[PDB]
């Protein structure tokens, strides 16, 4: 706590000092800086591999004269430093072009009093302690079935983090944060095929963490499932998306519908504002300031208040994420999210993993996902896929070495069901997605 | 190098060599395998022209150093922004604690060897004016935007970087490399009826901006990369539905290279192999790959992009090969995976930076050319796939299954290229694909200087390459 109030003192310093020396020449200053330390340690077959000390600073700024911009950054956060970096920025934007569009974010938008998000949980976990729960779950993994024949270990984490950011309009605000996590990772063999697959556990409090052995129970279930999987024939079949790679399906959106993307006119939804992209019944709630929120933030990159809003509201498009350069670029304001989106929440429609199950039948569930495949421009989709094959409503064998492809604007629009199944760790956060039918490309 | 480094690193920080002596000797002090000093500074730049204009520039510092202590399986490790004895102090301290026990203190005297040099230590941030890189820019937009009257974006970004470092290590080893790299991006929107779409060209490699403005096949690169983005856009304007399965796959040569990247580069990295987690582990002698093959990965390639004069473990690149005509023949290393498999380092211990641990990474990976014409490989295909350009690619190296993404694709019918086909994910398994490759062109080319690999989450400058190739069956992502 002392370390971390110590650091922050640091760092509002650091900024102050930064935008004074811009601020005689230029119109206009943004500056950011960050400090993350903890450890990061990992196990093999429950003995200490690693043991990383981590510590991270950094600097950038942002300046603007007559409507040219320029920026610098470094991890020096000396006096002399902090003036080579705004000097760097200020050389710059003598030779970058006059672009209207660019400039610090509006007065009236900004977060001058910035909301406490409750998101600064520090415990003093010991390397050995450290360790210690790596182990647990690590173990706890490779004792749960004789086909369990390597690892790639157990992991912990444990940092801290403060940031704080300012302009020239005299918005200087910062908050701490901190973050926990524990994995396990571990290899099964049946017949000559080996698979791998891995579980975890994240939170900003070490007790809102599972423990230990669920981690290894989880990890070791993931991986038993993998085990001597078929590659399908090619064919058309409806497809449930796990909860776990649902949330990039709708993850998908955010660049869809990012201000950068409209205005240069390179989304396939360029044309959908206030259009049904979603079924009716279908909202996508943000929420920035959910307390000890994984993705909550009290202002965005720009220092931009988050707000509330429903960014789907029963399956129509409401508003595209803008920051303020795009706002400016379409003749809108920001909507605070430069650096991305903050905490999304899909309901589920009232059915389990199960009863999905159940509902679509014969089908092919995905539950891992490899390589891009995915079109900015057009929306067209093709993905490598791991899952299971579904018939008479139960889960039959695993698959792997297939495709999954379609067009996302079909896939979001044609969406059967959501459901209960919620995946709790992410930024996104929903249950299992049913769509009606893919081309699956196999044998 | 050496000596013009340690000037930079060392002595403008207040640090000798005895320094190095001191620290490397509390390391020392624990039963220890191995430690080391990693000594980094770099420089970065980046222009961007867009709408016309010159949006954008950005200047980044770095500097720092980085600290292990290495006993068996087991690292320690702690690093630092900046350089000077006290960081130097209290990332060893820190490191050293990965073992309790004492050791006997025995390090090996540091001493400097020769390497080959494998690109210039002349300063590319420096060495060209800023109103000469920005008409760089500048050219590239106005000879897209004459190329064809459909372009109406274009995006073009330049990047440098300027990287000095130092190694110094408990088994001798005193090293230093000077490290340029630049980069040409050129990415185009065409439109046409309302229908948009996007095409991308670039390259570069360790040298300066002036490669940009130098001849490619009679016209200066950098219109002929504007050029080059513009095809490829409109290209994918026209692509119409790829087919949906098994099929042959005929891949073009360079950048396709990816193929290797992921069916076998990354199985064959040293750290997966000691583990056993790999699907290569034990496999040392067996036939992985058909016999018309032959994957190398070599990281003495002068001026290029993923070439290392050393290592980050100061290890000089080698000539690593990896599958002689289809055999398997070892894996690339770092230190700590050599030792543990009674092994030699490969030139291949690799780290983004000083604040990451290094591990066995890729250099330059590609095949060696056969005896086909890229004629007689397309001819060979009634029904199929022709493959010129892809963007990226991931595999499993346990399950031993791959990806990667077309980004230029035709169908072949009856041994003749057709109709442009839309973006689709080949996916297959590592050996198995390899094993289906029937014939080996004679025309290998390495790509232009765009690789970005990523692993435990650090992205390394790499490259890749082949001749044409025809893979006899590969699952093909399409709709149709
Ligand atoms: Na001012
Ligand atoms: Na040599
Ligand atoms: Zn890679």
């Amino acid at each position: 706590i002392s370390q971390v109030e110590a650091q922050r003192k640091i760092l509002e310093e650091a900024v102050s000092t930064a935008l004074e020396l811009a601020s005689g020449k230029s119109d206009g200053a943004e500056v950011a800086v960050s400090k993350t330390t903890g450890i990061s340690v990992s196990t093999r077959y429950g003995e200490v591999e690693n043991v990383e000390f981590n510590s991270d600073g950094a600097l950038g700024i942002t300046v603007y004269h007559q409507n040219r911009k320029g920026s610098a950054s470094s991890t020096d956060l000396s006096p002399q430093a902090i003036a080579r970096t705004v000097q760097a920025a200020l050389d710059i934007a003598r030779y970058t072009s006059p672009d209207p569009c660019a400039g610090v974010a509006d007065k009236e938008l900004l977060a001058f009093d910035a909301p406490d998000l409750d998101l600064f949980h520090p415990a003093e976990v010991s390397p050995d302690e450290a360790i210690e729960l790596a182990a647990r779950a690590e173990q706890a993994a490779l004792q749960a079935d004789k086909r369990i024949t390597n690892t790639e270990g157990g992991s912990f984490n444990s940092h801290y983090g403060v940031k704080v950011f300012g302009n020239s309009h005299g918005m200087l605000q910062g908050y701490c944060s901190t973050r926990h996590s524990l994995s396990s990772c571990v290899i099964a063999e049946e017949n000559g095929d080996m698979e791998r697959d891995y579980a975890y556990t994240i939170g900003r409090a070490m007790s809102d963490l599972q423990t230990p052995e669920w981690v290894g129970a989880d990890c070791a279930r993931r991986t038993l499932s993998r085990l001597s999987p078929r590659k399908l024939s090619t064919m058309k079949a409806p497809v449930i998306f796990a909860n776990e790679v649902a949330t990039g399906l709708f993850g998908h959106l955010v660049g869809a519908i990012a201000g950068g993307s409209v205005y240069r006119k390179s989304t396939f939804l360029l044309d959908s504002l206030g259009k049904q992209i979603l079924p009716d019944w279908l909202t996508i709630e943000e929420h920035p300031h959910l307390l000890k929120g994984l993705a909550s933030t009290p202002f965005d990159s720009e220092g931009v208040r988050t707000e509330r809003r429903d960014i789907i509201k029963d399956g129509i498009l409401t508003q595209w994420l803008l920051t303020s350069y795009s706002a400016r670029k379409l003749g809108l304001k920001s909507t605070g999210h430069a650096g991305g989106i903050h905490n999304w929440r899909i309901a589920g429609q009232g059915l389990s993993f199960e009863q999905m199950l159940k509902e679509m039948g014969t089908g092919l569930v995905v539950t891992e996902l490899m390589g891009q495949g995915v079109s900015a421009i057009t929306g067209d989709y093709s993905r490598g896929a791991a899952g299971f094959w579904v018939e008479n409503g139960e889960i039959q064998y695993p698959v792997s070495e297939i495709t999954i492809a379609g067009n996302l604007k079909d896939m979001w629009r044609n969406i059967v069901t959501v459901g209960n199944d919620i995946e709790t760790r992410s930024n996104i956060q929903c249950g299992s997605v049913l769509l009606p039918e893919m081309k699956i490309a196999g044998q | 190098s050496l000596n013009l480094v340690s000037e930079q690193l060392l002595a403008a920080n207040g640090l000798k060599h005895q320094d190095l002596f001191a620290i490397l000797g509390q390391l020392a002090e624990r039963r220890l395998d191995y430690g080391d000093l990693y000594f980094q500074s770099s420089y970065h730049e980046s222009w961007v022209l867009e709408d016309r204009i010159i949006k954008d520039g950005s200047y980044n510092i770095d500097q720092g150093v980085g600290v292990r202590a290495i006993s068996g399986e087991k690292t320690g490790f702690a690093y630092a922004d900046q350089i000077s004895l006290l960081a130097l102090e209290q990332s060893a301290q820190a490191a050293r604690t990965i073992v309790r026990d004492s050791g006997d203190g025995k390090v090996q005297t540091l001493g400097a060897v020769e390497h080959s040099p494998l690109y210039t230590s002349v300063d590319p941030l420096q060495s060209m004016s800023r109103e000469e890189k920005l008409d760089i820019l500048r050219r590239v937009d106005k000879v897209a935007r004459e190329a064809d009257k459909r372009v109406q974006e274009v995006t073009a970004s330049l990047s440098g970087v300027y990287e000095l470092i130092l190694v110094a290590a408990t088994d001798g080893t005193l090293a230093a490399d000077v490290r340029p790299l630049v980069r040409l991006s050129v990415s185009v929107l065409v439109e046409e009826d309302g229908k948009r779409e996007r095409g991308a060209s670039g390259g570069g490699g360790r040298f300066g901006y002036e490669f940009f403005l130098a001849d490619l096949d009679g016209e200066v690169r950098a219109d002929a990369w504007a050029k080059e983005a513009v095809r490829m856009a409109l290209v994918n304007l026209s692509a119409v539905a790829a087919p949906a399965g098994t099929m042959p796959v005929v891949l073009g040569a360079g950048w396709p290279g990816v193929l290797l990247h992921e069916a076998v580069g990354h199985g064959l990295e040293g750290d997966f192999n000691r583990r056993g987690t790999s699907v290569f582990s034990g496999q040392v002698g067996e036939l992985v790959a058909s016999e018309l093959c032959t994957v190398v990965d070599d990281g003495t390639m002068v001026d290029r992009r993923g070439s290392v004069a050393i290592d980050d473990e100061g290890t000089p690149g080698q000539y690593n090969v990896l599958i002689e005509n289809g055999i398997l023949k070892g894996y690339m290393q770092d230190k700590l995976n050599a030792r543990l498999m009674g092994m030699t380092p490969t030139g291949n211990g690799r780290r983004e930076s000083y604040a990451h641990l290094p591990m066995p990474r890729m250099t330059n990976t590609y095949m060696l050319p056969g005896k086909s014409t890229p004629q007689e490989i397309i001819e060979s295909v009634e029904y199929g796939i022709y493959a010129p350009n892809f963007g990226g690619g991931q595999v499993d190296i346990t399950s031993d299954k791959f990806v990667f993404s077309t980004s230029e694709a035709y169908l072949i019918e009856n041994g003749k290229v057709t109709k442009p086909v839309k973006g689709a994910t080949l996916i297959g398994s590592g050996i198995e694909t390899m094993q289906q490759i029937s014939m080996v062109g004679n025309d290998l080319k390495l790509d232009n200087g765009v690789g970005v690999c990523g692993k435990e989450g650090q992205s390394l400058p790499v490259g890749v390459g082949q001749p044409t190739l025809k893979v006899d069956n590969l699952t093909v992502g399409g709709t149709a």
